[PDB]
């Protein structure tokens, strides 16, 4: 006993244990999906409604980084605050200093290490955050991205984070993202978010959607109320 | 980032550092050496062997020259020999800088023996795990010494270090006098390092650097063939 | 962070410094150097650990180091502590010179050397210092003087004493034969010989065993000998033959 | 847990493990009994018990929440 | 065998041995992949698989092959975000030794670099010593291709043929077999040998698409990462 | 830059620390010390003479400036410090205003000093406790009492270090007006008390005293011999 | 419960079972257990756990069955476990199988109070000094109920052991309490009376047959000032 | 078994502030009085030893011309919260030249008081609140005001307060002995009632004392002549 | 227990115990009920005081002309906030020469309050802030806690049994958006009333209450003026 109570020392296994003390925590977040269509990336969050003191629309779980990018989270809120201003602040310097946009694969990169750092040392402890990063760029494409805790950030075609993420998947892969546009595929998000979270669990929800592409013209920004409502209207029909 | 700045090494109800003890038990546990001085320079020999046949036999060295007429050897831990060598190298150019003149062995002695013992009191950090043999050739007498974890140093004639080092010095004890040659003074070496060598001795297994009032230097590889013969 | 530490700087509920105890009883091996004074010149005695069979003898002297112009000392305990704590004196007497531009009494660089070694036994959370040595010197104030430090950072004056390993029957063969300003700087030899005789268990006390230097005056040279080897066994044998007429006589 | 020791050991108790694991499957198959088994801490327990053949399914009781708990009262 | 806090930090035990260090040599083997490299006459090559457990990731994106200079290539073994790290800090010296002396750095002196900077945490009671190894190939003057290997432990040393990951020891004794014959090795036969060396290991006879392949020879320097035809084509030139 | 709390308050509200020092001080040599109309007597006993010695470098009567001594009862070690800032204060006090440093503002600054050297981060508290004896400007000799916790009293009469209960016990039932009405009877009655329970059998007392006119005027031991033999003959007459 | 059991049935309730006694050593805890012993009318089987400790293997839950089935023949009667902090803590199997066979014994006495038509008719009620190294599993309601707590008398709990301590001496009749009672900040009930029998002793010394308030007031000196080198309190009101 | 200086209990409390609340029922009892007419505050000396001089021992010192203060608990380490106030309240008169109040002299004293760690700063402190409990009296713009000051940090203003080892009981007399239309002797007389019910040794002239403020002049603080005719109408 | 000595440590189920034990900290404070019109923002607190000789702490502050806040757990570190509040609120007047919105500064104190419960050798505060304002989207109202988390509500109540005000808030939440003061005040009155025993209730000496709105600056009414609020309240219900 003592293998564990610090960041700075190794199990006679060979693993640290903090990071998956982290991981633990991180897996008990509601739900996120992201899903990359042929022009642009569309992500889909899940939000429980702890009471109905709570004025709608706080607790936003969907961040701006910067004029082209988005951001999706799971875990603790504070710690994804603070990992938001810090990515803010690198793309602020980095266009800065050079003079153009800061494209995904450079801005993930620098993230990454920026959470690695604290996974070191015994004077500090690991992030309990797991978050999405996407983008499109006319010049480049659409890119998406996934980073966790430990500081491993990986290229997706289409992700779920959260407390159902295999029973997200298992239908995210029966979906064809390759060739349709995201005009639609924002209902099948909604029908997929519907079709998790037994109501034993809790007893409402809301949505919340965001959209970049080349339908958006490059920036990022929340879907239009009435094509969210569209959708829901759309997702309803799973009871048959 | 920060560190501790509490010392890690205290002292046991007997009046005993603990740590040094451990870092002498590690160190006794290395690969054998041999130092040898007779009336015309020094030998430092070693014996190195590679695991398998994909390791290179070129890539690393064991004898390292601090300077034109200084050369040390090791014995202990393999990464901490590195650090020591670079150090002492940079205190012999300060003092070439500031006298203009070759520093002697004994100094430069004096000055890694301080660093290995500054290395054991400052905060969150343990002692060096090796030990070194120092030869040097310095106004007409040659000189060799031997440094230690603790930072002490002592000056000797005839020394084996590292694994089975009692039974090398007794066979240093009645072999070793003070009317020799270099080149005896080299075939005893390899002698008394024969007696802990694996079952054939190739020239590939032996490391060899002597130095003379011409300066220190490591043979060749066909020299120490050479040598070999006529020997066992 | 404060799970490895060890609280090297606390008191414990009896009053006293477990470190410095410990310190202390880690002198109690490891040498045993005595000196001793009555009229002009000091002397010290000192026993030789190293005595192996393969030695090259260098820097004509292993305990003995010189401070000052008229300045000694030796040392018991752990040695690389010892060149370090030479090493610091050297340049605070160097630098009183600087200042003053006359030689330091001895008092003040005991006193400075005991102040930096007490300082680790109040701050900083350190292994302290496990040494601990002996002064002798002249100056103009008071003439001769020898004095004694502490790892536990206190001094004092002194004239006879023993700091290595069996210092109680020293001090008890000092005690019990010792005369106030008679002695001169010939007796004070056969006193060091029969009681370093009486010490070490070896006996015979082969000269290449012991190491003996010397201090006395000059017009202005305060001159600091070490005698050699050719000038030990005359005093050895001189001692053993008083032995032996003493043992017939009675 | 089993483990390796030259001091001394605890092997009695080991045995009747051992003997209770050739009960379920084993070298004759029985197939007319049920066994359930019930614990609150599974990280002590030694992986051959836990084998898919003779433990098949695993089930989880989690902390009640709000509705449970006002079901419950 | 234990005596304070020697099983949680780096200092010595009892017997002269410090654990800290053999623990990373285990939590090496938690990726669970083999990689391998071999010298030739007039070049270098490097093998390693890659494995992708689900088609929703970007298979692009999973190299375990990085380029540290246009000169010198690299590969990896053992946990991501360290290897990262430690690429990045690679990628720096190399740019400093050139910027600062006026000339490309020899391979050798950028592992002992690397070396001594990985010495100091297991010299330091206050960090983790960074658990991954580090596998490097270049071309030099006068010398040829050399191949060397650098491990957490702050060691590292020139080879004719290397392997490390969970099946370095079969691997190693294969090698060593075939090398003891003393035969002349071309460019065809050093890619053959090193394909069948993991193939007869992990016995599984791949198809061209889980295979990453990095070769450096003496007609242009510049390390060069084979595509999916040439090695499909090396495949079937291998199997009559 | 080491830094970690070393006293901190017990569950019950004390600080371990400052008792364990004052543990330490109740183990030292006794110190005596009183005053009188014009003649303040301070004395030390168990000198444990060796033969060895020097009388001039163990001594534990000290001299802070030319109107002020004080003798401790401790760790030697921590003495001297105290000690050596005292005289730099007491130096430096001159340079503002002229007057020289009453014992009131001495005994207040290494107070305060002991007091906040229990405060600061990463530190131990001293271990002695002082008694500072002096004639101040105006013609008023007196005498003050230190403790390592950092309060300071005035007394007319103290006794500290080891067995000191008994002496001040004695101390209570024999200070009179009359007593002190005599330059030597105050003497007498110092080397009275400090001969009551330690033993101290005349070679081993070291008396100082103040004369409000000059210097610190330390007594070779010639006289202390014919005070114990008067007061030896005051005892067996007396009845 | 045990004397008037007609209320409860009548209203339907179902009374507590069990009960915990926890606090510094010298509070009270065995000697409320000693009235409950007196005033009650059922058995009383007492039990210490050091007694539980057997030599061979499997013989403190043979001991454990014995002595409920003892308890289970008679009507209805109590049991009390003195010291249970010697006969379980907490399972903490690691390594070389240490101290387990207790924790049989322990969970053979959990496995009685709970499960298959419970003991029944039985109430248990156990103390200890030290109630944080408790096993999780023992502390649950069911078993352990009740957990009353024993802390220090804060200012007229001390004057009423005062007068409960000195009813039958010898003092005259201008002694006040509420001083004696106020030197003693910290204090428990057996350094009362301690006090209270060094001021009889010390009345006795001399030849007096009436013990004085100079009496009382030296006695608390040399007690409660003089004595605090020991004191047992400071590092039990943390219970460690 | 170490924690740190700072830790949270599984109750919410903390560990250094309770047991520096719970180490002051060891020093002498003080009381303190709030009148429309002016302000007392009396407190005893605790003599233990008659070489002691009684006159040199002090509880109540004075901050500024109309400003004074009560102690109780440890007396080694409240000198510098007594300094830091006179600083204070200088270097006001400094820059706004007005006298400012005695409100703001406590909020300016208990900001400090809760600034121990082992891990910002250097100065700092290792970790021990001022373990003191204070009394503040005075009389400013608005009348006169009386204040109490705890280890905790927390501020409050009361009539009639008494803290020390005998705290509980001497406020459960105060309780039934005050009224809003209460003078100055009436309760200089009361306070004196209570400290002789509540003290060890016998009353005098020697083992107390006392000091009072009012509008009109400043303060001041009683001496051996104008204390004993007070006694003796007890 | 190991696992709940500092900050830095994770518990095997991925909580951690320091900041709970500060929130658990945070409801020994009184209770304090906060809500907002449709153009109005409201907050009402209870006082307390530890005997009948001492005055009642004050629990309303004044942060600016248009944000008020109510505290609750130790004193020391609400006044440290707020101070903060106070100079961020004057800084950013300084510089643009324009009220601060409620939100950036809301994110701010979140910002500040993070740090200490990642580094080694910290500790969270112990407070529970409710900021009340006014800004160009209208009235607002917030609640932050000692885990650097904040919320943005439509009505709430904390402090120490503040479950029944919570309780009738949810309850009666419809009426809120229309009513003006002299009903929305009687609404938060009732629901401070909630949380109390049936001995005592609202004896016009420990209440006090804040306003602020759209043509009005942040007002604070205490135990004088307060009077005018408590007549027409209803009787007790038995
Ligand atoms: N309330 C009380 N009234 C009188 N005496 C008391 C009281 N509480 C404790 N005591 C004293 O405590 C003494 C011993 O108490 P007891 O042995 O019951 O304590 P405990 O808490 O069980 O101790 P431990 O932890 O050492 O077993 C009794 O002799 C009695 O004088
Ligand atoms: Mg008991």
């Amino acid at each position: 006993t003592g293998y564990d109570l610090s960041a700075s020392t190794f199990s006679p296994d060979g693993r640290v244990f903090q990071v998956e003390y982290a991981m633990k925590a991180v897996e008990n977040s509601s739900t996120a999906i992201g899903i990359r269509c042929k022009d642009g990336v569309v992500f889909g969050v899940e939000k429980l409604v702890l009471s109905k003191l709570y004025e709608e629309g706080s607790n936003k779980r969907l961040f701006n980084v910067d004029r082209h990018v988005g951001m999706a989270v799971a875990g603790l809120l504070a710690d994804a605050r603070s990992l938001a201003d810090i990515a803010r602040e690198e793309a602020s310097n980095f266009r800065s200093n050079f003079g153009y946009n800061i494209p995904l694969k450079h801005l993930a990169d620098r993230v990454a290490m920026y959470v690695h750092a604290y996974t070191l040392y015994s004077a500090v402890r690991p992030f309990g955050c797991s978050f999405m990063l996407g983008s499109y760029s006319v010049n480049d494409g659409a890119q998406l991205y996934m980073i966790d805790p430990s500081g491993v950030s990986y290229g997706y075609w289409g992700c779920a984070i959260g407390k159902a993420r295999q029973a997200a998947k298992t239908e995210i892969e029966k979906l064809q993202m390759k060739e349709m546009t995201c005009r639609d595929i924002v209902k099948e998000v909604a029908k997929i978010i519907y079709i998790v979270h037994d109501e034993v669990k809790d007893k409402a929800f809301e949505l919340e959607l965001s959209w970049v592409g080349e339908l958006t013209n490059g920036r990022h920004e929340i879907v239009p109320k009435d094509i969210r409502e569209e959708a829901e209207k759309y997702a309803k029909e799973s009871l048959k | 980032e920060r560190g501790y700045s509490f010392s890690l090494t205290t002292f046991s109800p007997s009046g005993k550092l603990v740590q040094i003890e451990y870092a002498l038990a590690a160190v006794a546990g290395g690969a054998p050496s041999v130092g040898i001085k007779a009336a015309n320079g020094v030998v430092l020999a070693t014996e190195k062997k590679q695991k398998s046949i994909l390791y290179d036999e070129r890539s690393v060295h064991k004898v390292e020259p601090i300077t034109k007429h200084i050369g040390l050897v090791y014995s202990g831990m393999g990464p901490d020999y590195r650090v020591l060598v670079h150090r002492a190298r940079k205190l012999a150019q300060q003092y070439y800088l500031v006298y203009q003149e070759p520093i002697p062995t004994a100094q430069l002695v004096q000055r890694v023996a301080s660093v290995m013992q500054e290395y054991t009191q400052s905060g969150g950090v343990r002692p060096f795990g090796v030990s070194l043999l120092i030869c040097g050739w310095n106004e007409g007498r040659p000189y060799l010494f031997q440094s230690d974890p603790s930072g002490a140093y002592f000056a000797w004639k005839a020394t084996a270090m590292g694994k089975n080092y009692v039974n090398g010095k007794t066979f240093l004890e009645k072999r070793y006098n003070e009317d020799l040659e270099l080149e005896d003074a080299i075939h005893t070496a390899i002698l008394t390092l024969k007696e802990s060598f694996e079952g054939q001795m190739t020239e590939d297994n032996i490391e060899v650097g002597i130095c003379n009032e011409a300066g220190f230097r490591r043979l060749t590889p066909t020299e120490v063939k050479d040598y070999l013969a006529a020997i066992a | 962070s404060r799970r490895y530490d060890s609280r090297t700087t606390i008191f414990s509920p009896e009053g006293r410094l477990y470190q410095v105890e410990y310190a202390m009883e880690a002198i109690g091996h490891a040498g045993t150097c005595l000196g001793i004074l009555a009229n002009d010149g000091v002397l010290l005695a000192a026993e030789r650990r190293n005595i192996h069979k393969l030695l090259d003898e260098v820097f004509f002297s292993e305990k003995i180091y010189k401070l000052n112009e008229d300045m000694a000392c030796s040392v018991a305990g752990i040695t690389s502590d010892a060149n370090v704590l030479t090493n610091e004196l050297r340049l605070i007497a160097q630098r009183y010179l600087l200042q003053y531009q006359e030689p330091i009494p001895c008092e003040q660089l005991v006193t400075a050397l005991c102040d930096i070694k007490q300082a680790y036994t109040q701050f900083g959370g350190k292994r302290p210092f496990g040494v601990s040595l002996l002064y002798i010197g002249w100056d103009k104030h008071y003439g001769f003087q020898l004095y004694q430090s502490d790892p536990s950072g206190n001094y004092g004056g002194w004239k006879a004493t023993c700091i290595g390993n069996n210092s109680a029957a020293a001090v008890s063969m000092l005690k019990q034969d010792y005369k106030e300003g008679e002695m001169t700087l010939k007796s004070a030899l056969a006193l060091a010989i029969k009681v370093l005789n009486k010490t070490m268990d070896v006996s015979k006390l082969s000269a290449e065993k012991v190491e003996i230097a010397t201090l006395t005056r000059e017009n202005g040279k305060t001159v600091i000998r070490v005698l050699k080897q050719k000038e030990v066994e005359q005093l050895i044998k001189k001692h053993e033959e008083e032995e032996a007429k003493a043992e017939r006589e009675k | 847990k089993r483990f390796d020791s030259e001091k001394a050991g605890d092997r009695e108790v080991q045995r009747t493990m051992l003997e209770l694991l050739n009960q379920l499957d084993g070298f004759q198959p029985n197939t007319q009994v049920k066994v359930i088994a019930a614990t609150n801490r599974v990280d002590i327990l030694d992986p051959a018990l836990l084998r898919s053949g003779r433990l098949d399914r695993k089930i989880e009781f989690p902390m009640p929440n709000e509705e449970a708990r006002a079901r419950i009262m | 065998s234990s005596a304070g806090f020697d099983r949680h930090i780096t200092i010595f035990s009892p017997e002269g041995r410090l654990y800290q260090v053999e623990y990373a040599f285990k939590a090496i083997n938690q990726g669970g992949l083999t990689s391998v490299a071999v010298r030739g006459k007039d070049c270098a090559v490097i093998v390693t698989q890659k494995k992708v457990p689900d088609k929703l990731l970007d298979s692009s994106t999973v190299t375990h092959l990085f380029k540290i200079t246009e000169n010198i290539g690299c590969v990896m073994t053992g946990m991501t975000a360290d290897s990262r790290s430690q690429v990045q800090r690679a990628r720096y010296e190399a740019a400093n030794w050139k910027y600062k002396y006026g000339y490309e750095i020899p391979v050798d002196m950028l592992c002992k670099r690397i070396a001594d900077i990985s010495q100091v945490y297991t010299q330091n009671a206050e960090m983790r010593p960074l658990g991954c190894c580090m596998i490097l190939i270049g071309i030099d003057e006068e010398q040829g291709p050399q191949v060397y290997k650098c491990d957490p432990a702050g060691y590292y040393c020139g080879f004719k043929a290397t392997a490390a990951g969970v099946k370095q020891t079969e691997s190693t004794s294969f090698l060593e077999k075939k090398v003891k014959k003393k035969f002349d090795w071309t460019f065809e036969q050093t890619v053959e040998t090193a394909i069948t060396c993991l193939s007869t290991v992990l016995s599984i006879d791949f198809k061209p698409s889980e295979i990453e392949v990095g070769v450096v020879t003496v007609e242009n320097p510049k390390f060069r990462i084979l595509t999916e035809a040439e090695i499909d084509a090396h495949l079937v030139a291998l199997a009559e | 830059s080491y830094d970690r709390a070393i006293t901190v308050f017990s569950p019950d509200g004390h600080l371990f620390q400052v008792e364990y020092a004052q543990e330490a001080v109740k183990k030292g040599s006794t110190a005596v010390g009183v005053r009188g109309r014009d003649i303040v007597v301070l004395g030390v006993e168990k000198k444990s003479v060796a033969k060895l010695q020097d009388e001039r470098t163990v001594r534990k009567i000290c001299a802070l400036d030319d109107n002020v001594c004080m003798a401790f009862a401790g760790l030697t070690a921590d003495a001297r410090i105290v000690i050596n800032r005292a005289r730099v204060e007491c130096q430096s006090h001159r340079l503002t205003v002229e007057d020289p440093v009453t014992v009131e503002y001495i005994t207040r600054y290494i107070a305060s000093l002991k007091q906040r050297y229990t405060q600061s981060n990463g530190r131990r508290p001293f271990g002695i406790s002082a008694l500072i004896v002096g004639f101040d400007f105006d013609g008023t000799p007196r005498l003050y009492q230190t403790d390592p916790s950092g309060t300071y009293h005035a007394w007319k009469a103290n006794a500290i270090g080891r067995g000191a209960k008994s002496v001040r016990e004695f101390l209570e039932k024999n200070y009179t007006d009359e007593a002190i009405e005599t330059d030597d009877l105050t003497i007498k009655l110092v080397i009275k008390a400090l001969l009551e329970v330690v033993q101290s059998g005349g070679k081993n007392i070291e008396l100082a005293v103040m004369r409000r006119d000059q210097s610190l005027k330390i007594l070779n031991p010639e006289e202390i011999e014919k005070y114990v033999a008067e007061i030896e003959k005051e005892k067996e007459e007396n009845e | 419960p045990l004397l008037h059991p007609e209320r409860f049935v009548n209203l339907g309730i179902e009374p507590p079972k069990g009960v915990l006694l926890f606090g510094p050593p010298g509070t009270g805890k065995t000697l409320c257990a000693r009235a409950v012993a007196n005033r009650t009318d059922a058995c009383f089987i007492r039990v210490i756990g050091s007694e539980l400790v057997q030599k061979y293997v499997g013989e403190g839950a043979r001991m454990v069955r014995e002595l409920f089935e003892m308890a289970r023949t008679k009507k209805a009667c109590l049991i009390f476990f003195d010291e249970i902090d010697a006969i379980g803590g907490a399972r903490f199997d690691d390594g070389a199988g240490g101290d387990n066979e207790v924790q049989r014994t322990m969970l053979e006495l959990i496995n009685q109070l709970d499960g298959f038509d419970p003991r029944g008719n039985i109430k248990v009620l156990m103390a200890t000094n030290r109630p944080d190294t408790l096993d999780p599993a023992l502390m649950r309601p069911g078993r352990l109920d009740r957990k009353i707590e024993f802390s220090l008398p804060d200012l007229e709990g001390r004057t009423h052991i005062f007068k409960i301590h000195a009813r039958s001496m010898s003092v005259e009749r201008d002694i006040r309490f509420e001083l004696l009672a106020r030197l003693c900040p910290n204090s428990t009930g057996a350094e009362i009376r301690s006090v209270c029998t060094e001021a009889g002793m010390f009345a006795i010394r001399a030849r007096r047959k009436i013990a004085t308030e100079k009496d009382f007031l030296e006695a608390v000196n040399k007690v409660i000032k003089s004595y605090a080198k020991f004191s047992a309190t400071p590092r039990y009101m943390t219970y460690n | 078994y170490d924690r740190g200086v700072n830790t949270f209990s599984p109750e919410g409390r903390l560990f250094q502030v309770e047991y520096a609340i719970e180490a002051i029922k060891l020093g002498s009892t003080a009381i303190g009085i709030q009148t429309s007419e002016g302000v007392c505050l009396a407190v005893e000396k605790r003599i233990t030893s008659p070489l002691m001089e009684p006159s040199s021992i002090e509880k109540i010192v004075e901050i500024d011309a109309h400003i004074g203060c009560a102690m109780s608990g440890l007396i080694a380490d409240a000198k510098t919260l007594i300094d830091k106030a006179r600083v204070e309240t200088q270097n006001h008169w400094f820059t706004y030249n007005e006298t400012m109040t005695v409100e703001s002299v406590t909020q300016a004293v208990s900001n400090l008081a809760l600034q121990f760690g082992e891990e910002d700063a250097d100065p700092g402190a290792m970790s021990r609140p001022f373990g003191v409990a204070l009394l503040f009296g005075g009389v400013d713009e608005k009348g006169p005001q009386l204040f109490h000051m705890d280890p905790s940090g927390t501020f409050v203003q009361c009539d009639a307060r008494a803290i020390g080892s005998a705290s509980e009981g001497a406020q459960s007399s105060l309780q039934e002995v005050y009224h809003k239309s209460m003078t100055l002797k009436e309760a200089i007389k009361s306070s004196l009632i209570i400290l002789k019910q509540v003290m060890e040794e016998k009353l005098n002239a020697t083992n107390i004392e006392l000091a009072t403020v009012q509008p009109g002049q400043n303060f001041h603080m009683f001496t051996k002549e104008e204390l004993e005719e007070v006694i003796k109408d007890i | 227990n190991q696992y709940d000595n500092d900050v830095t440590v994770w518990s095997p189920q991925g909580r951690i115990h320091q900041i709970e034990y500060a929130m658990e900290a945070v409801k020994q404070g009184s209770a304090t009920v906060g809500l907002k019109s449709k153009t109005h923002a409201v907050l009402v607190a209870l006082k307390r005081a530890q005997s009948e000789l001492a005055a009642h702490q004050k629990k309303i502050l004044h942060v600016d002309n248009h944000i008020g806040i109510s505290i609750a757990g130790l004193t020391a570190d609400a006044r440290l906030l707020c101070n903060f509040m106070r100079q961020e609120c004057l800084d950013s007047r300084f510089v643009f020469d324009r009220p601060l919105p409620v939100s950036r500064l809301v994110s701010l104190i979140g910002s500040k309050t993070q740090i200490p419960t990642q580094r080694y050798g910290r500790r969270p505060y112990g407070v529970g802030l409710l900021i009340a304002g006014y800004d160009d989207m209208g009235p607002h109202i917030f609640q932050t806690c000692p885990s650097a988390n904040y919320f943005d509500c439509r009505a709430m109540s904390i402090g120490a049994r503040s479950q029944s005000a919570r309780t009738y808030l949810e309850r009666h939440m419809s009426e809120f958006m229309e009513c003006n003061l002299n009903e929305l005040v009687k609404h938060g009155l009732r629901a401070l009333r909630e949380t109390l025993p049936a001995e005592q209730d609202l004896t016009t000496k420990n209440v006090s209450i804040g306003i602020v709105g759209k043509d009005l600056e942040f007002t604070i009414y205490d135990d004088d003026d307060v009077s005018p609020f408590l007549e027409g309240l209803e009787e007790r219900p038995q």
